[PDB]
């Protein structure tokens, strides 16, 4: 059939034609890096997530303390355990990065790779949130009963949707146990959909930051993209051992290092910087119904941003305005994170609402607006 | 088979040398640093201005909180 | 090849056309084509060859008699020595993907002709040899390259070469072949001259020397070849080699040697490339250069 | 670093600072009096240390018994004189012994009837191999470690 | 020459690359580790336990 | 493309691989065996997860909880059941699954044969952790039989065992990890289950002839997709059958019991399914050499292709090896038995033969009687 040994072997065939003779722009950026780190990331926190459940008990009397003991008595276990925990981080922010990369060049073309992209956002948050759940501590604790309390706001077919997502009345070990499990297939699921993500991708190949037909010259994945791609790791690797290596917890809240219990409730409950965006959305709305709409939405919107693209041109690269309207709504997240790791008290409340109310507004009006009205000025 | 189908090109030359017979990171001053700037430059009035327009916010918005907590003498001006 | 040498030694004379610029041809003037003649068409810098029913002493006359003007200083004795040409591992690709079908030209820089070595070379070239769509024994041949374009249907043609100049030379090969099997094709050929370096055995080489033989008694076969061998042996090697000594120096050949002195020349070298037609898969250097290592 | 990072999550699966410290127990061989036994715990299982007077060297040390169905010589793996330390756990179905009474004044496991003398070993008894026998070392007198 | 020395017996063929990669590596560690932790300790003087040991191990009661 | 499951990236993994698939006309009822197995995992996979939810994985907890899984949660018991006789459902279909490529020479299919026999591979071993969990007295000790013949390696044994326990002996250190890899594997086996559909869809299916089928193929939907499913049924229904009304027909009791490393069961022996092996190990007095004959008795399946001297592929038209296949059949059962008893005569030397009989019909016999038998014919 064939002469080498890497298109005629129905494996190599795929090790091969998808990640060495794979044709990629030659113009493509550092912002294109992110997709390998969110693999290799993946192929990481797995790794690291067995390993600790090797050692784990998900027991509401035996959880904290197994979790403690792997850090105190497992080889390397407490190393072992920061990189994991850290792992969720740099995950995030590879994974925002990567999403912000495709807003700013219009991957979301590609609407099937961005919607499997979506979704796999969608599993690696709900991950998370168990995983989180998973250490037994205080905010772990209340994490879960905050936002689980949420689906009580349904109407009628919720007040039960919950009882039976916590196997009991509140947030107790018939939860726990499920919540490990589900811990423990996410991940999995994670990795699946990535290659469903990876093939709907290879299907028309990588957008380039021009946004004109790469064709007129493509290079090799490898070296070029190989050799790329691997600096790029190590450019990451490092802030993520080094704050991992240097300050462990600087990331998270003590409250978790206080055994969870029902009865005393922690000053302030805030989840993990990554959620924060979303917490701070939730919070701005007073309904419980309402906050909730408004953080699935925080989040669901991004399938509506393919149907919501005005622009002749596909990169804001040759667009400023848009631009621009870009990096306000960037900082516009980063408001609503901060926004989320304060209280609910003036001004922060207002300020809250507002930056919420600015962030919608953007994806939903300003975007496709300016996007017209920016067409228009070069005349088309 | 991707590479052969993409697109039809014609009259075109490109001449480029091996890596070992050129230069790794070649003129850095001449040429690097001032693209490294040039690059920089243009795009900080875009960037940056949203980024800056919201430290305010974050300081107002905490530095008013602050005094919102310390009490005012004027609460307690007849209290005797 | 003109693409090849632009690009093979660039910024140095053998990086120029023999047809010379477009320019050149139209500006060149009664002056400067007499120069050349004049500088250039000197006694000690040719050799008045022959061969057929002529004795040397008859000829060597005629010759002491028209072959006139005696030079008076010591320049016009003195043989002017070339400034050296650089190599220079890289490529130029002309591309039109209008053109039928692309040619393809890599090579590495040669010996000279001096070096004895050619002589191997020359039997390593014997062992990948060549092919074009009309050779008869089709999938038999005996060139592994040749074979696999078969099997495959790699390309139309391919040829091994050894051109030698004076202090230097390109050594590689050339294929043509449709726009999408360029690759296989290349990726094969690389592939070839790496075994060369590494697994060659005494069986081809055996039958190397034997072609190799046939192909050197071939180029002197009448009395236009036979002169045309003379002014070059002389001209280029100083004496003249003979078929006696030529073939001795062939017949002591063997693997071992050969997979030595390609080593020497091919492996881990940055190579030249000449790429032209619609050549959208032949790409990147890179690869094309780890092709120069391990197989 | 590849290197580095896999020995760390290596040596993860191996035993842990806990486990490790349960793993070894040490007894004093300037506390204990001639003839009673006292039995300690160690990896779960019991563990037999009696120091026996002097009717054990000369008594059952000449035991003349025929085809035995075990190979066990007091020079292959026995150090200690009046000591001797072993298992507490019937090679049977991994019942403990005793050490109060017995048929031939050893040890006896009241699960099969299996009687151990008293240099353990089977004797009247089903149990093939002999009470399972540890590793040691000597470099404390009073002192002596298994694990 | 170094480079060429290097280039010839060593990154050469494939295999004596790698070969030397191993034993090469063999060294860093060995002697890396070391420096490092010898650094680290230096940072660190008279802080260890490594230090402050003699004055319990053998000199007291 | 026209319609949409040609040029859609999914829907033409959906169709071409179950629905425009091409397949012989002739496959019989042993090709069922391929989906049933697939359907099995599904179902596995699903009730293990459904259990894993309420499951404790802790030395003190790990019976107590299953048993409250069974006597507390809602249909507890019955996904319970599911799962443990799911178990054996799945290594019947293996089996029949494995003979049937063995008595069509399926295992001409080089790769979708080494695959498989990953597969299997994992699946016993899944299966092996799986068993552990509850903690009971076979499941404890099953535990330290096997892992301890590991010792048996020189040098790297005493090692590589207490690191597998992760301590001195078995003990929650294992339990736990033991979990975890059982919570893992069956993943890792959907997986390969991919690549193995994969190779096959290489060459399509063999069919019972041994002769090409392009002459007259037929679409996997309706044919083999119906097929299929009424092979599903014929099956699920004894699976039930036992599972809903004799449950522990299966199970040995001993499990009924929790744990405890002081006192030893009567009598230590695995399920059906790992009983032809047991009797393997045990044949060979010797650790080391039982321990090799154990991985052999299966890992042997890797030769069986390059044991093939038939000029014919199926079995179907060579008497000779048919019986030969036959008594190897026979042979396993044999084996499975002498497993379930313990080690007195008659049934030490009965089990030795067994297992001698075994690897030379594999090793020898097959491959003589198909030269021979090629001679017959002639050729
Ligand atoms: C949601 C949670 C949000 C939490 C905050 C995340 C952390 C915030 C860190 C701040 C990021 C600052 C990055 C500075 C980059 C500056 C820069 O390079 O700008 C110029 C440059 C101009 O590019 P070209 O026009 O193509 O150039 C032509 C060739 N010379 O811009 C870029 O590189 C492209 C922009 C990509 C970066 C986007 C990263 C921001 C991340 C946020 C996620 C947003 C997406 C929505 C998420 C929904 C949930
Ligand atoms: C005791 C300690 C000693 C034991 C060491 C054990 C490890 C053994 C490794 C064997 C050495 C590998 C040999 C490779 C040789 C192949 C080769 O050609 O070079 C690599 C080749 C380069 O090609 P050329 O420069 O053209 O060379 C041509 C030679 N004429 O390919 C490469 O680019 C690969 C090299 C770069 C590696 C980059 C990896 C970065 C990753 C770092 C993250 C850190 C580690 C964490 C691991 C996580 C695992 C869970
Ligand atoms: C290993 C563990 C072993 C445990 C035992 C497994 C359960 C045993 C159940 C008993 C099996 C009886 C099955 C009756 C089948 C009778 C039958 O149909 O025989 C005739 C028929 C003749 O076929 P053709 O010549 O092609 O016909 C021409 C067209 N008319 O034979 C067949 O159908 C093919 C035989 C396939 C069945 C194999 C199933 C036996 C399973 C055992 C596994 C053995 C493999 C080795 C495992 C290593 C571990
Ligand atoms: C589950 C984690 C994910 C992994 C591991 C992943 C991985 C990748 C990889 C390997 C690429 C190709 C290289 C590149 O990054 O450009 C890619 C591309 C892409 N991914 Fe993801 N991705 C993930 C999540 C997402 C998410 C959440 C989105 C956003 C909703 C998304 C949108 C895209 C898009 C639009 C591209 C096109 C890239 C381009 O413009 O060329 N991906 N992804
Ligand atoms: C999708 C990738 C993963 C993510 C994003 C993730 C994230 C997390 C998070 C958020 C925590 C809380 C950590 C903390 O205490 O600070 C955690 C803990 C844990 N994860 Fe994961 N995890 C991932 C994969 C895994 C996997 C695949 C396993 C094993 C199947 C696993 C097992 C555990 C265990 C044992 C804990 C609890 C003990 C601990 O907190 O260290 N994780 N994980
Ligand atoms: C992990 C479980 C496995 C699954 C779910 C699986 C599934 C399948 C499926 C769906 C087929 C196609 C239809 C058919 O059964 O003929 C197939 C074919 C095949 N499998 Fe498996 N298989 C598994 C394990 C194995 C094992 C352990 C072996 C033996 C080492 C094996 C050997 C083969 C062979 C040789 C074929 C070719 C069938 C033919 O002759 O047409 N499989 N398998
Ligand atoms: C490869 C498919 C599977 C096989 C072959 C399998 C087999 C078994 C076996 C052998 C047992 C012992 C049953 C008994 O007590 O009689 C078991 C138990 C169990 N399995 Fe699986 N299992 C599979 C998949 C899973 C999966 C995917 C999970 C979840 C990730 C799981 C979770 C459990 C749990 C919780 C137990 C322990 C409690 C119990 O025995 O009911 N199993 N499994
Ligand atoms: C179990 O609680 N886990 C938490 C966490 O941050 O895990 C990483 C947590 C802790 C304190 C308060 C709220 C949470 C979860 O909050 C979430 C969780 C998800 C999924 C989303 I979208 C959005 C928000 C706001
Ligand atoms: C943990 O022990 N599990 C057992 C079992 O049968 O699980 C289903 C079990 C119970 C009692 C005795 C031996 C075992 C394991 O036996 C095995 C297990 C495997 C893998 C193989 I290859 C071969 C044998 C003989
Ligand atoms: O081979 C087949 O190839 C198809 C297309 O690649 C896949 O969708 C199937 O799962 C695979 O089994
Ligand atoms: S266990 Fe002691 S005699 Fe049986
Ligand atoms: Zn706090
Ligand atoms: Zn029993």
């Amino acid at each position: 059939m064939a002469p080498n040994i890497r298109k005629s072997h129905p494996l190599l065939k795929m090790i091969n034609n998808s990640l060495i003779d794979l044709p990629a722009p030659s113009n493509i950026s550092a912002w294109w890096n992110f997709g390998s780190l969110l693999a290799v990331c993946l192929m990481t926190q797995i790794l690291t997530g067995l390993l600790l459940a090797m050692h784990y008990t998900a027991d509401t009397s035996l959880a904290f303390s197994s979790v403690a003991h792997t850090c105190r008595n497992v080889q390397y276990g407490w190393l072992i355990r920061n990189l994991h925990a850290n792992g969720a981080s740099f995950f995030f922010i590879c994974i925002f990065l990567h999403i912000g990369r495709g807003l700013y060049y219009g991957s979301y073309l590609y609407k099937e790779t961005w919607n499997t992209g979506v979704i796999l956002l969608l599993t690696l948050m709900a991950t998370a949130f168990v995983g989180y759940v998973l250490p037994w501590g205080q905010m772990s604790f209340w994490g879960a009963t905050v936002i689980t309390n949420l689906f009580s706001a349904i109407p009628y077919i919720g007040h039960t949707l919950v009882e039976w997502a916590w196997g009991g009345f509140s947030v107790d070990n018939p939860t726990l146990t499920r919540f490990f499990a589900l811990h423990f297939l996410l991940p999995f699921a994670i990795a699946g959909i990535t290659i469903i993500h990876l093939t709907f991708l290879h299907e028309s190949g990588s957008n380039n930051p021009l946004g004109i037909s790469s064709d007129s010259d493509k290079i090799p994945f490898h070296p070029y993209y190989s050799f790329k791609d691997i600096l790029g790791l190590t450019l990451m690797l490092t802030p993520f051992l080094t704050l991992a290596l240097f300050s462990p917890n600087l990331l998270g809240d003590p409250e978790n290092f206080t055994p969870a219990n029902p009865l005393v409730t922690p000053p302030h409950i805030k989840p993990e910087w990554y959620f924060l965006f979303a917490y701070a959305i939730l919070r701005s709305i007073p309904n419980k119904l309402g906050g909730v709409l408004a953080l699935a939405a925080s989040v669901l919107i991004l399938f509506l941003i393919p149907f919501l693209h005005k622009s002749k041109q596909r990169t804001m690269t040759f667009r400023p305005l848009s631009q621009t309207l870009f990096w306000l709504l960037v900082a516009n997240l980063l408001i609503l994170t901060w926004i989320g790791s304060q209280p609910v008290e003036h001004p922060f409340i207002i300020i809250g609402q507002m930056a919420s109310l600015s962030y919608f507004t953007i994806l939903l009006i300003l975007f496709p607006t300016i996007g017209t009205l920016e067409n228009k000025m070069l005349n088309y | 088979i991707h590479f052969g189908n993409l697109a039809r090109v014609r009259h075109i030359i490109t001449y480029s040398l091996s890596p070992f017979e050129q230069r790794a990171i070649p003129n850095i001053f001449s040429d690097a640093l001032p693209n490294v700037w040039r690059r920089f430059s243009s795009q900080v009035f875009k960037v940056a201005p949203p980024f800056l327009g919201a430290y305010l916010l974050y300081s107002w918005g905490t530095q008013e909180f602050e005094r919102l907590k310390r009490k005012n003498p004027a609460d307690y001006e007849n209290d005797q | 090849f003109d693409y090849l040498h632009a690009t093979a030694f660039q910024g140095t004379a053998l990086a120029r056309t023999v047809e010379g610029t477009t320019e050149n041809i139209k500006h060149l003037t009664r002056a400067d084509l007499a120069s050349y003649i004049d500088t250039h068409f000197k006694a000690p810098r040719m050799v008045l060859a022959a061969a057929g029913g002529i004795s040397h002493k008859e000829l060597v006359d005629a010759a002491r008699q028209h072959f006139s003007g005696v030079s008076f200083t010591y320049k016009e004795d003195a043989v002017p020595i070339l400034p050296r040409c650089r190599f220079t591992g890289s490529e130029i690709r002309a591309r039109d993907d209008a053109l039928p079908v692309a040619h393809v030209a890599l090579a590495v820089e040669g010996p000279g002709w001096a070096d004895p070595d050619n002589v191997v070379l020359h039997v390593a070239n014997a062992i990948i040899g060549r092919y074009d769509r009309t050779f008869g024994g089709g999938k038999h041949l005996s060139s592994r390259l040749a074979a696999l374009a078969v099997e495959h249907k790699l390309c139309h043609s391919f040829q091994t070469f050894n051109t030698s100049y004076s202090d230097t030379g390109l050594f590689g090969f050339h294929f043509v072949a449709d726009p999408l099997s360029i690759d296989d094709m290349m990726f094969c050929a690389q592939g070839e001259w790496m075994r060369l370096c590494t697994s060659t055995t005494e069986s081809e080489v055996k039958r190397a020397k034997n072609h190799l033989r046939s192909a050197m008694v071939a180029q002197l076969d009448g009395t236009t070849p036979v002169c045309e061998t003379i002014g070059s042996h002389l001209l280029n090697y100083g004496r003249r080699i003979s078929l006696e000594e030529w073939d001795s120096r062939i017949s002591a050949v063997d693997a071992r040697m050969v997979r030595d002195v390609c080593s020497k020349y091919i492996y881990d070298k940055c190579p030249a490339l000449a790429a032209v037609g619609p050549i959208e898969q032949l790409l990147d250097y890179n690869r094309i250069r780890s092709g120069m290592y391990w197989i | 670093a590849a290197k580095n990072v896999v020995t760390q999550f290596i040596s993860s699966l191996s035993a842990s600072a806990d486990v490790l410290a349960l793993s070894k127990i040490e007894i004093k061989l300037s506390d204990i009096p001639e003839g009673k036994n006292v039995a300690f715990k160690w990896r779960g299982k019991p563990l037999f240390v009696r120091h026996r007077t002097q009717a054990e060297i000369n008594q059952e040390a000449e035991v003349d018994v025929s085809k035995l169905r075990d190979p066990q010589h007091d020079l292959d793996r026995v150090k200690k004189p009046e000591w001797v330390i072993l298992v507490g756990v019937c090679t049977h179905l991994g019942c403990v012994p005793i050490a109060n009474s017995g048929d031939f004044g050893g040890y006896y496991c009241p699960c099969h009837g299996s009687h151990y003398d008293a240099s353990g070993r089977i004797r009247k008894g089903p149990a093939p191999y002999n009470l399972e026998v540890p590793t040691y070392q000597f470099v404390g007198d009073d002192l002596v470690v298994v694990g | 020459a170094l480079l060429r020395q290097a280039y010839s017996a060593l990154f050469r063929r494939t295999s004596t690359f790698a070969l030397t990669v191993v034993l090469g590596a063999v060294l860093f560690e060995r002697a890396f580790d070391q420096g490092a932790d010898a650094i680290f300790e230096h940072l660190n003087e008279g802080k260890l336990w490594k230090h402050i040991k003699h004055k319990y191990e053998a000199s007291e009661e």
